[PDB]
RNA sequence: CUGACUGGGGCCUGUAGAGCACUGAUAGGGCUAGGGGGCCCACCAGCCUACCAAACCCUGUCAAACUCCGAAGGGUCCCAGGUGGAGCCUGGGAGUGAGGGCGCGAGCGAUAACGUCCGCGUCCGAGCGCGGGAACAACCGAGACCGCCAGCUAAGGCCCCCAAGUCUGGGCUAAGUGGUAAAGGAUGUGGCGCCGCGAAGACAGCCAUGGUCGAGUGGCGCCGCGCCGAAAAUGAUCGGGGCUUAAGCCCAGCGCCGAAGCUGCGGGUCUGGG
RNA sequence: CGCCUCCUAAAAGGUAACGGAGGCGCCCAAAGGUCCCCUCAGGCGGGACGGAAAUCCGCCGGAGAGCGCAAGGGUAGAAGG
RNA sequence: CGAUCAACGGAUAAAAGUUACCCCGGGGAUAACAGGCUGAUCUCCCCCGAGCGUCCACAGCGGCGGGGAGGUUUGGCACCUCGAUGUCGGCUCGUCGCAUCCUGGGGCUGAAGAAGGUCCCAAGGGUUGGGCUGUUCGCCCAUUAAAGCGGCACGCGAGCUG
RNA sequence: UCCCCCGUGCCCAUAGCGGCGUGGAACCACCCGUUCCCAUUCCGAACACGGAAGUGAAACGCGCCAGCGCCGAUGGUACUGGGCGGGCGACCGCCUGGGAGAGUAGGUCGGUGCGGGGGA
């Protein structure tokens, strides 16, 4: 439920683009590895809210909208700004990304494979020294566990 | 305060503060981080003096993250003596800190009782700080 | 301190002394090693303090095989 | 992980190649017995004999000596006199050695 | 013709960085060999711990004497360009064997010293010859054979002292900031943003959430240039006079001044070739 | 104050300080030559006295053992028994 | 074969002290004084606000920590001076700085008044006599509006003292 | 030229650990014995010899599996040779050439030479 345009870079170097008020990237699946870039400042209002877990549609001067999922995101020490976007362009294949957690501290997003049309928005825990795992997460249908069987949440 | 339990070797030479921050970047445990923007050598008062104000400030409730810890040992000759005759003795212990350094972390306190904490705690280190908040760049990481 | 510590050997100079394709002739010292750090291979003997030398004119050649070692063998011309 | 028998093979094996002559090396099943003489800087077999090709059928010892005779007869039609005796995992002794006496007695130098 | 330097090709290496596979160091949590007490009970054991802590699991870090990794470079050989006060060989004659400043990479020191000790380069030394930097061995420009009342430039400059623009266009500063300092503090000022509430009549004023009120207003972020913080000893001062849409700062142009650099003309001398 | 090992030492070699850490002034008649055979430390389970740890058995375990003495390099396809 | 010739490229087969009774040749290649660079030490000023103050962080205070200034102390360094730059205290004679001891002017006060406390402005003028000790310093006596702190080669021996 | 097996190489885990299935006609192994050659710091376990009653159970060979392990882009960054600047300092920018490590996508349950035995 998330929209944002990008544009294909060639050769621009990507210390001008930022300069500008961009944002360099890449896109890539099995099939294809292409270089692009995005405004950073609506990049910026998209991914605090469209985190690793949810999909972005990008717009492209090609007329596709390709449904893709953030895998990287590269950040600038200093200035504690991102420097670099990898976006993983979803396809009919099952595919293993972090879905978010609904609490009513170890961990902010658990780990399952999923297919792009059963993506998970709500997975809610409920809640003196004891401690809450993975294990006894709800799994709701479509997922299948990435992660360790016994970590603690 | 502070220190190695044990040590390899009891003296280290002076290295060299360049560079951005290699390891700690990002808000990893807490919600609200202070960030260091200038390097320095923090030492194990320092450190203490800034743990013992949030402590203050957070009566009852408040969790505190150290994230630094000072391994490097720090070498003074005695007043009067001059150069030469070996390296001087060891007198107090630091934390190698760069820029973009996550030092400490806060949990468990309102966003008002997190600010004014690590606000006062700046004011006890020697460098130029700022107050962040985890956010999804955090947890992208 | 300036008591306990200051002492020092002499530097050893080792390291290899021939590279790959330089022409030797027999009895060239090709390495001067700590242990079989490089191997003899075809045309190489080793000394008693695991220096490698010629055995027959020819040109030096480095190889590496992975878990068998990396050798220096001589090709005669 | 490596057992007796893999150690015995190579420690036996790395001697022999490093004096850089062509080598006699020997199989003995419990049936059988192959012999088969190698340059090691191609890589390929010069010569073979086995008494599963020549059809040898008696006392092991007995019929170990006649395939060394044949490989000896064999390797001097193609110009062969020098050879290193590669005996692998095997001790020099028995069937082994009735075959290395064999290929000796065909006029085989080692 | 072999040289410094350079091009191509092969081989050698463990620094910068990075990482946690080894060796050490190390934060939080989970699980628990063994610890402190404990309901106890010695007939016999589990259990309680918001007190430690082995291994293990998750998350998160550090290293001149750590490395699963690993550059840029550097070294060396071969071939090719390279004819230079280049190179190699033999012999005669030395001097020197107190160095120093600067830049970068380290140690020592207090990440003090116009400090000290090394590495790579540079300049002074021996260029206290020349131009700029107010003045000033080593900062910037540039390697002075001699003469000229010729010309072009370099660093740096073009308001007067003082040669050349009171030159042209856009913007900022009001502090004489420019023309000597930090943490920190502030309705200085200009520029951009993000949000909120706004004739579902708002902020301020006025009567007590309601009327009065009739165009905006309030909360944060960033950027440029300024303000405070700022007290020393003979008389002051940016080199001086003086300077405010500058003669300050930022961006963009055209022109000129400017050396013993380069050119022009004349002359001497060394080496090599006719 | 001579000698050896590591770091400083800037990935060839070399490189200083009253810089940072440690050793040597022996030894072995086998701890030497060669031939042949063999392969560790550790962990888990079982077993009279017998245990944290003696000797025995089974399983996993690639070098974390060992190599007379410091450190480094090397090394089980042995330089170890 | 005889070597702690171990000061380990090993002066002789064979070797310790002292000099304020001292001497010569040299060095500012190298110390003591003063200057200089530096500012760890020293003096002063800020930041933070835990906490004290009947209540109340900031009248007066300021845990743990942080940032500076000055160039009076103790040092670090060894740059001019060793073909000489006289070194403590006193006396005489001053002059300068202000982080102000008094006198003048102010804000705040946990300022009733009087007397204080604290900070700001202010360097014109003033800032006593004596006992002890070579003393600087300090203590003490009697006073006072007050009996300031520093610089000037720790001002001043071709001005004195010793 | 096709397939299976046996022996010996090279590349040096994309070749490995683990899981599942399969092979006895031939080969190989286990296997049957210990008089003989030879042997056990005791033991025919090992090494050795003489054979063919049995079995592919073990070992070995061959297939499928990406759980672990190993390999691993593109893009970007760190660092840096050379050239220029800024900052009181700790340190930091710009140009030109080079360019990781980690992470991501993804790949991998080997490839290949010589000889010998057998079948189609
Ligand atoms: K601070
Ligand atoms: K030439
Ligand atoms: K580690
Ligand atoms: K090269
Ligand atoms: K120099
Ligand atoms: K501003
Ligand atoms: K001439
Ligand atoms: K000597
Ligand atoms: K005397
Ligand atoms: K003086
Ligand atoms: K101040
Ligand atoms: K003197
Ligand atoms: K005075
Ligand atoms: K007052
Ligand atoms: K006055
Ligand atoms: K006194
Ligand atoms: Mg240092
Ligand atoms: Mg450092
Ligand atoms: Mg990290
Ligand atoms: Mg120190
Ligand atoms: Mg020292
Ligand atoms: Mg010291
Ligand atoms: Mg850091
Ligand atoms: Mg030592
Ligand atoms: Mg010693
Ligand atoms: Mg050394
Ligand atoms: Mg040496
Ligand atoms: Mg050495
Ligand atoms: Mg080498
Ligand atoms: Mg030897
Ligand atoms: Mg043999
Ligand atoms: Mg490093
Ligand atoms: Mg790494
Ligand atoms: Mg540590
Ligand atoms: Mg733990
Ligand atoms: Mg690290
Ligand atoms: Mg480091
Ligand atoms: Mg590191
Ligand atoms: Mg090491
Ligand atoms: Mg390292
Ligand atoms: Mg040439
Ligand atoms: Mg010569
Ligand atoms: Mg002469
Ligand atoms: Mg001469
Ligand atoms: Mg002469
Ligand atoms: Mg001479
Ligand atoms: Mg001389
Ligand atoms: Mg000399
Ligand atoms: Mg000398
Ligand atoms: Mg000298
Ligand atoms: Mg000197
Ligand atoms: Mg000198
Ligand atoms: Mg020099
Ligand atoms: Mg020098
Ligand atoms: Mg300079
Ligand atoms: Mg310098
Ligand atoms: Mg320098
Ligand atoms: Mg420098
Ligand atoms: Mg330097
Ligand atoms: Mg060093
Ligand atoms: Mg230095
Ligand atoms: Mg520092
Ligand atoms: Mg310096
Ligand atoms: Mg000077
Ligand atoms: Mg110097
Ligand atoms: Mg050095
Ligand atoms: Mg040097
Ligand atoms: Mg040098
Ligand atoms: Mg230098
Ligand atoms: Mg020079
Ligand atoms: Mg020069
Ligand atoms: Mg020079
Ligand atoms: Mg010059
Ligand atoms: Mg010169
Ligand atoms: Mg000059
Ligand atoms: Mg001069
Ligand atoms: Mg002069
Ligand atoms: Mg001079
Ligand atoms: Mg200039
Ligand atoms: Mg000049
Ligand atoms: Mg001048
Ligand atoms: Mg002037
Ligand atoms: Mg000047
Ligand atoms: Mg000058
Ligand atoms: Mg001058
Ligand atoms: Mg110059
Ligand atoms: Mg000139
Ligand atoms: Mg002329
Ligand atoms: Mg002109
Ligand atoms: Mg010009
Ligand atoms: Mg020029
Ligand atoms: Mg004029
Ligand atoms: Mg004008
Ligand atoms: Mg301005
Ligand atoms: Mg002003
Ligand atoms: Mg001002
Ligand atoms: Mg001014
Ligand atoms: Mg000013
Ligand atoms: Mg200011
Ligand atoms: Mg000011
Ligand atoms: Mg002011
Ligand atoms: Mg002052
Ligand atoms: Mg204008
Ligand atoms: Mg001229
Ligand atoms: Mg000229
Ligand atoms: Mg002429
Ligand atoms: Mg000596
Ligand atoms: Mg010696
Ligand atoms: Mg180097
Ligand atoms: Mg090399
Ligand atoms: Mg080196
Ligand atoms: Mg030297
Ligand atoms: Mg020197
Ligand atoms: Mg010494
Ligand atoms: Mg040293
Ligand atoms: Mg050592
Ligand atoms: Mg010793
Ligand atoms: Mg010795
Ligand atoms: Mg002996
Ligand atoms: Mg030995
Ligand atoms: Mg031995
Ligand atoms: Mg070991
Ligand atoms: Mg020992
Ligand atoms: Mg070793
Ligand atoms: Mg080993
Ligand atoms: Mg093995
Ligand atoms: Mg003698
Ligand atoms: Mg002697
Ligand atoms: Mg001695
Ligand atoms: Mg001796
Ligand atoms: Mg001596
Ligand atoms: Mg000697
Ligand atoms: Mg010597
Ligand atoms: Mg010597
Ligand atoms: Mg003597
Ligand atoms: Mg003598
Ligand atoms: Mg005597
Ligand atoms: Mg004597
Ligand atoms: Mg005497
Ligand atoms: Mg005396
Ligand atoms: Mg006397
Ligand atoms: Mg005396
Ligand atoms: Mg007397
Ligand atoms: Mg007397
Ligand atoms: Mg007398
Ligand atoms: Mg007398
Ligand atoms: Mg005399
Ligand atoms: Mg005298
Ligand atoms: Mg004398
Ligand atoms: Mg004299
Ligand atoms: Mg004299
Ligand atoms: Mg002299
Ligand atoms: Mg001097
Ligand atoms: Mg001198
Ligand atoms: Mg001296
Ligand atoms: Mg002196
Ligand atoms: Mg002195
Ligand atoms: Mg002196
Ligand atoms: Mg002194
Ligand atoms: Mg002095
Ligand atoms: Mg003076
Ligand atoms: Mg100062
Ligand atoms: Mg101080
Ligand atoms: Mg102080
Ligand atoms: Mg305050
Ligand atoms: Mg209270
Ligand atoms: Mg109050
Ligand atoms: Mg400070
Ligand atoms: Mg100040
Ligand atoms: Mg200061
Ligand atoms: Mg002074
Ligand atoms: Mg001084
Ligand atoms: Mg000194
Ligand atoms: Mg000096
Ligand atoms: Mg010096
Ligand atoms: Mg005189
Ligand atoms: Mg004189
Ligand atoms: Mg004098
Ligand atoms: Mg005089
Ligand atoms: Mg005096
Ligand atoms: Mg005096
Ligand atoms: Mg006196
Ligand atoms: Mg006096
Ligand atoms: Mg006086
Ligand atoms: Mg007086
Ligand atoms: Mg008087
Ligand atoms: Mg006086
Ligand atoms: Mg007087
Ligand atoms: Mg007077
Ligand atoms: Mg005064
Ligand atoms: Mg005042
Ligand atoms: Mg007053
Ligand atoms: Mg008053
Ligand atoms: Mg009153
Ligand atoms: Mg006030
Ligand atoms: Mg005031
Ligand atoms: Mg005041
Ligand atoms: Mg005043
Ligand atoms: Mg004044
Ligand atoms: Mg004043
Ligand atoms: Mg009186
Ligand atoms: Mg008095
Ligand atoms: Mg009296
Ligand atoms: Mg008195
Ligand atoms: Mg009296
Ligand atoms: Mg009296
Ligand atoms: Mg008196
Ligand atoms: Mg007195
Ligand atoms: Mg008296
Ligand atoms: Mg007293
Ligand atoms: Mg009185
Ligand atoms: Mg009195
Ligand atoms: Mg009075
Ligand atoms: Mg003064
Ligand atoms: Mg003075
Ligand atoms: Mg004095
Ligand atoms: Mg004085
Ligand atoms: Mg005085
Ligand atoms: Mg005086
Ligand atoms: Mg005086
Ligand atoms: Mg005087
Ligand atoms: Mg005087
Ligand atoms: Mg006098
Ligand atoms: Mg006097
Ligand atoms: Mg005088
Ligand atoms: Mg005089
Ligand atoms: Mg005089
Ligand atoms: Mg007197
Ligand atoms: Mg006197
Ligand atoms: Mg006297
Ligand atoms: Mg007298
Ligand atoms: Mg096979
Ligand atoms: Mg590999
Ligand atoms: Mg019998
Ligand atoms: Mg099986
Ligand atoms: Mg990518
Ligand atoms: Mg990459
Ligand atoms: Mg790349
Ligand atoms: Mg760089
Ligand atoms: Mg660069
Ligand atoms: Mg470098
Ligand atoms: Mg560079
Ligand atoms: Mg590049
Ligand atoms: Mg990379
Ligand atoms: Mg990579
Ligand atoms: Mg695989």
């Amino acid at each position: 439920e998330y929209r944002l345009k990008a544009y294909y870079r060639e050769g621009e170097k990507p210390s001008a683009l930022r300069r500008a008020g961009k944002l360099p990237g890449v896109m890539y699946n099995r099939h294809l590895n292409r270089k692009v870039y995005v405004d950073l400042v609506e990049f910026d209002k998209v991914f605090r809210q469209a985190s690793i877990h949810h999909v972005i549609v990008l717009e492209l001067p090609d007329g596709q909208s390709l449904p893709t999922l953030v895998r990287q995101v590269n950040l600038d020490k200093r200035r504690r700004r991102p420097e670099h976007v990898d976006f993983f362009v979803l396809s009919d294949e099952p595919v293993e990304m972090y879905v978010p957690l609904r609490f009513v501290e170890i961990h902010r997003d658990i780990l399952v494979k999923v297919s792009p049309r059963n993506i998970p928005e709500f997975i809610e825990v409920d809640v003196i020294g004891d401690s809450l795992h993975a294990s006894d997460l709800k799994l709701p249908p479509g997922v299948e566990l990435a992660v360790s069987p016994e970590e603690t949440i | 305060m502070l220190m190695p339990r044990r040590m390899k070797y009891r003296k280290q030479q002076r290295g060299r503060l360049k560079g951005a921050t290699k390891g700690g970047d990002y808000v990893a445990f807490g919600d609200y981080g202070l960030v260091a923007l200038e390097p320095a050598w923090i030492t194990a008062q320092q450190i203490e003096a800034a743990r013992v104000a949030m402590v203050r400030h957070f009566r009852r409730g408040g969790k505190i993250f150290i994230r630094i810890f000072p391994d490097k040992p720090y070498t003074k000759k005695p007043l009067e003596v001059r150069m030469g005759k070996g390296k001087g003795n060891v007198e107090g212990y630091v934390a190698v800190v760069k820029p973009g350094r996550v030092m400490f972390e806060v949990a468990g306190v309102t966003e008002e009782q997190a600010m004014e904490a690590l606000r006062i705690a700046g004011h006890k280190l020697p460098i130029k700080t700022k107050i962040v908040r985890r956010d999804a760049y955090d947890e992208a990481q | 301190g300036s008591t306990r510590n200051g002492r020092d050997s002499q530097a050893k100079r080792l390291g290899v002394k021939r590279y790959e394709g330089q022409v030797v002739r027999a009895g060239n010292i090709l390495v001067r090693q700590r242990g079989t750090r490089f191997k003899p291979g075809k045309n190489v003997g080793m000394g008693r303090d695991f220096t490698l030398f010629a055995l027959v004119d020819g040109v030096v050649e480095f190889q590496d095989r992975g878990r068998l070692g990396r050798y220096v063998h001589v090709r005669p011309l | 992980r490596l057992t007796a028998y893999e150690r015995r093979k190579f420690r036996v094996r790395n001697r022999i190649k490093r004096t850089g002559r062509l080598r006699l090396s020997v199989f003995r099943s419990l049936k059988h017995i192959y012999a088969q003489i190698i340059d090691d800087e191609k890589g390929v077999t010069l010569v073979s004999a086995s008494s599963l090709a020549l059809k040898l059928k008696g006392n092991k010892t007995e019929v170990a000596r006649q395939v060394g005779r044949a490989l000896a007869e064999k390797a001097l039609a193609l110009g062969i006199k020098q050879v290193a005796f590669d005996r692998g995992p095997y001790k020099y002794h028995g069937r082994v050695k009735a075959l290395a006496e064999g290929a000796r007695e065909g006029g085989l130098e080692f």
